[PDB]
């Protein structure tokens, strides 16, 4: 992927979306690395679960950044290198 | 001096001005064409030139 | 398993032998601390407490190979003992054909290399718990090297052995990253247990009293172990600053 | 000491991080605080947020006296920034009932005409004619005749009486100190003539078909470029629509020609061919009666 090209994604899913506007897009570009719109779209979707939890309809920043780490990665076998080979 | 933005500047100027002649043109006709160039805010030749040209 | 019978790297490029090995080491369930001060290193090890039938001053995780010298197991008991009494011998031969002070860099390196020659032997089990050797080079000053089951070593700020590992780096990695040293404060050698004890305690989240816990201290040129009642002083100490 | 912006945002990045949802007693209380807050800081978004959530977790709540009647101020209050005064107006339907059971005709008079003087000014809708009765309506009072003839105004507005009423009789409509905010009384009279002039439109269309534009501007109480100003607004919002002829001076109906002529217009006739033998069936029957007995 591309850090310029992936945010034709994030544009897209946050124009049917509400977003606050300090909402940092130039983050997610830059940290994400070879992901697709399926992992990028679960981001913004997680952002609305992440805030009928505290009852706000507005997605702040916070709830931004906290469902970032949440969909970061789908792979609970990973720890780090504890299971050689 | 651009000459690749100066394809969009006539572009831009008729996106903005058809949508200033659709509120016109959205109620009944019939009306005075000095009074179309006032609510434009150009020459009453330049209104009837890009009107008839749409 | 068709290809599971043997040690081989498998079809899928898996070692099933090793993925056994690293459960027996949590199979005591054991928490132990590993830090290090500018010029001095000191080790806690959990000490379990048994029923009545046991002594729990001789029941201890940490064994002395030499002076300045000492070793952390965590893992399954018999293959502790075999370990100790096989690396006091490393020890003790090379102090005589090179005469010179093993130290734990190599003294981890040997048992790596020893850790391949019990995967060569198919008669013969690897071992199966977490070597963890620190010590005070005369150079190099404080280090710790631990050697994985499958033989890996390299040196350590602040290691750990068990399940609570992930939490007890995060405690002391914000802890280093402040004063950008990987050494604790307060070159005393007796203030250090009390920042070995405080780190712990909060990265464990389980405080402990002295009959749970052991306390060993490696100085320049010599090794001790605190008893009983010497890590009892060590808590009162932590109030007394 | 006369802080705003302070107290607002101190208890905001604390009230938040401190209630875990245990006791919701103190914790829906402080909260309005946080909201009103927000109304004297200029901030419609902080209002509008905190406005949404503990509202339906009172209502599913017990009811309590002092808790719900704080709600009916604040949904007044964001009318400052929001000017709308068709979604407040709906929130007044259960103060209106509040008053009229648990307290008296004390408080229920004042209630009863800010809840009128905010029908009145909303753009569209049928809801305004089930307001029209409401509930404890009927009363025989002068305010609450002269609020209920301000809805039935609509229908007949000739904008001739139209300040001489609200001169006459301004309980919320000129001089409103209550559930109004602003600086000056000048948003009374610009908020009222620019409703009633859309609300005139609307039933003019209905009632004459083709109309001189020379008449026209006495019966809307506009002039010659005013009228002209207010017509072309609601088509393009889509409320109404009306013909317009400049150079000659003539404003019809613009009768629309899809109804296809004959194929609909011309079945209302239906209800002619088929009386007649509803009629001639009757009339045997009833003729026999009287001449048999």
């Amino acid at each position: 992927r591309d850090r310029r090209e992936r945010r034709l994604i994030f544009g897209t899913i946050a124009s049917k979306m509400s977003l606050a506007p300090e909402a940092d897009l130039d983050s997610l570009i830059i940290r994400n690395d070879s992901l697709s719109g399926a992992v990028i779209a679960a981001i913004m979707q997680e952002a609305g679960l992440r805030a009928v939890r505290k009852n706000r309809y507005v997605i702040l920043q916070s709830d931004l950044e906290e469902a970032y780490a949440t969909q970061v990665k789908t792979d609970n076998t990973v720890d780090k290198f504890d299971f050689y080979k | 001096g651009d000459e690749l933005t100066r394809s969009h500047f006539n572009a831009l100027y008729d996106t903005l001005l058809e949508s200033n002649l659709c509120k016109i043109i959205e109620p009944f006709e019939c009306v005075e064409i000095s009074h179309i160039s006032k609510i434009i805010g150009l020459d009453t030749q330049q209104v009837e030139g890009k009107l008839s040209q749409m | 398993g068709y290809d599971r019978h043997i040690t081989i790297f498998s079809p899928e490029g898996r070692l099933y032998q090793v993925e056994y090995a690293f459960k027996a080491t949590n199979q005591t369930n054991i928490n132990s601390l590993a830090v290090r001060g500018k010029d001095c290193t000191v080790v806690i090890s959990q000490k379990k407490v048994p029923d009545k039938l046991l002594d729990p001053t001789t029941v201890s995780y940490i064994f002395c190979i030499s002076r300045t010298i000492g070793m952390v197991v965590n893992g399954p008991i018999p293959d502790a003992r075999n370990a100790a009494l096989r690396a006091k011998a490393e020890a003790a031969e090379f102090r005589y054909k090179y005469g010179y002070d093993m130290p734990c860099d190599v003294l981890a390196k040997r048992m790596a290399n020893l850790s391949q020659i019990y995967t060569q032997r198919a008669y013969m089990r690897p071992l199966g718990v977490i070597l963890t050797f620190v010590s005070v080079d005369e150079e190099l000053g404080p280090s710790i090297y631990k050697t994985d089951p499958a033989g890996y070593y390299v040196g350590y700020k602040a290691t750990a052995t068990g399940p609570k590992q992930q939490e007890i780096t995060t405690n002391l990695e914000n802890h280093f990253k402040k004063s950008k040293i990987d050494h604790i404060n307060e070159e005393s050698w007796e203030k250090v247990v009390e920042f070995a004890i405080t780190h712990m305690i909060d990265a464990l989240g389980t405080e402990f009293s002295k009959n749970d816990l052991e306390v060993g201290v490696a100085t320049k040129d010599k090794f001790f172990t605190l008893s009983a009642e010497n890590i009892e002083e060590r808590l009162v100490a932590i109030a007394e600053q | 000491e006369g802080k705003i912006d302070e107290a607002a945002d101190i208890l905001c990045e604390l009230q938040v991080e401190t209630y875990g949802s245990m006791e919701m007693s103190e914790k829906i209380q402080f909260i309005l605080e946080q909201m009103e807050l927000s109304i004297l800081k200029g901030d419609y978004s902080q209002a509008t947020v905190l406005s949404r959530k503990i509202l339906k977790k009172t209502f599913k709540n017990p009811k309590y006296e002092s808790l719900k009647l704080e709600y009916y101020n604040l949904l007044v209050k964001i009318s400052l920034h929001k000017r709308e005064y068709l979604e407040v107006a709906q929130y007044l339907q259960e103060i209106y009932q509040t008053d009229a059971i648990k307290s008296d005709e004390a408080k229920w008079k004042p209630v009863l005409s800010h809840i009128v003087y905010f029908l009145v000014l909303s753009p569209y809708g049928n809801l305004q004619n089930d307001l029209i009765h409401k509930i404890q309506n009927d009363n025989n009072l002068k305010k609450l005749e002269s609020q209920e003839s301000l809805v039935k105004l609509f229908t007949t507005n000739e904008l001739m009486r139209w300040p001489i009423v609200q001169k006459t009789y301004e309980p919320v409509l000129n001089e409103d100190d209550l559930a109004f905010g602003g600086e000056a009384n000048k948003h009374h009279w610009e908020d009222l003539q620019k409703r009633v002039i859309e609300h005139n439109l609307r039933v003019i269309s209905e009632y004459y078909s083709r109309i001189t534009l020379l008449r026209l501007n006495e019966l809307l109480d506009l002039t010659e470029s005013q009228t002209e100003t207010y017509i072309s607004d609601l088509v393009n919002q889509g409320i109404i629509y009306a013909k317009v002829n400049r150079p000659a001076k003539i404003v019809n109906f613009e009768k629309p020609k899809n109804s296809s002529q004959l194929l609909n217009e011309w079945s209302h006739n239906v209800d002619e061919l088929l009386e007649h033998i509803e009629t001639i069936g009757h009339l045997i029957t009833k003729e026999e009666i009287m001449h048999g007995l």
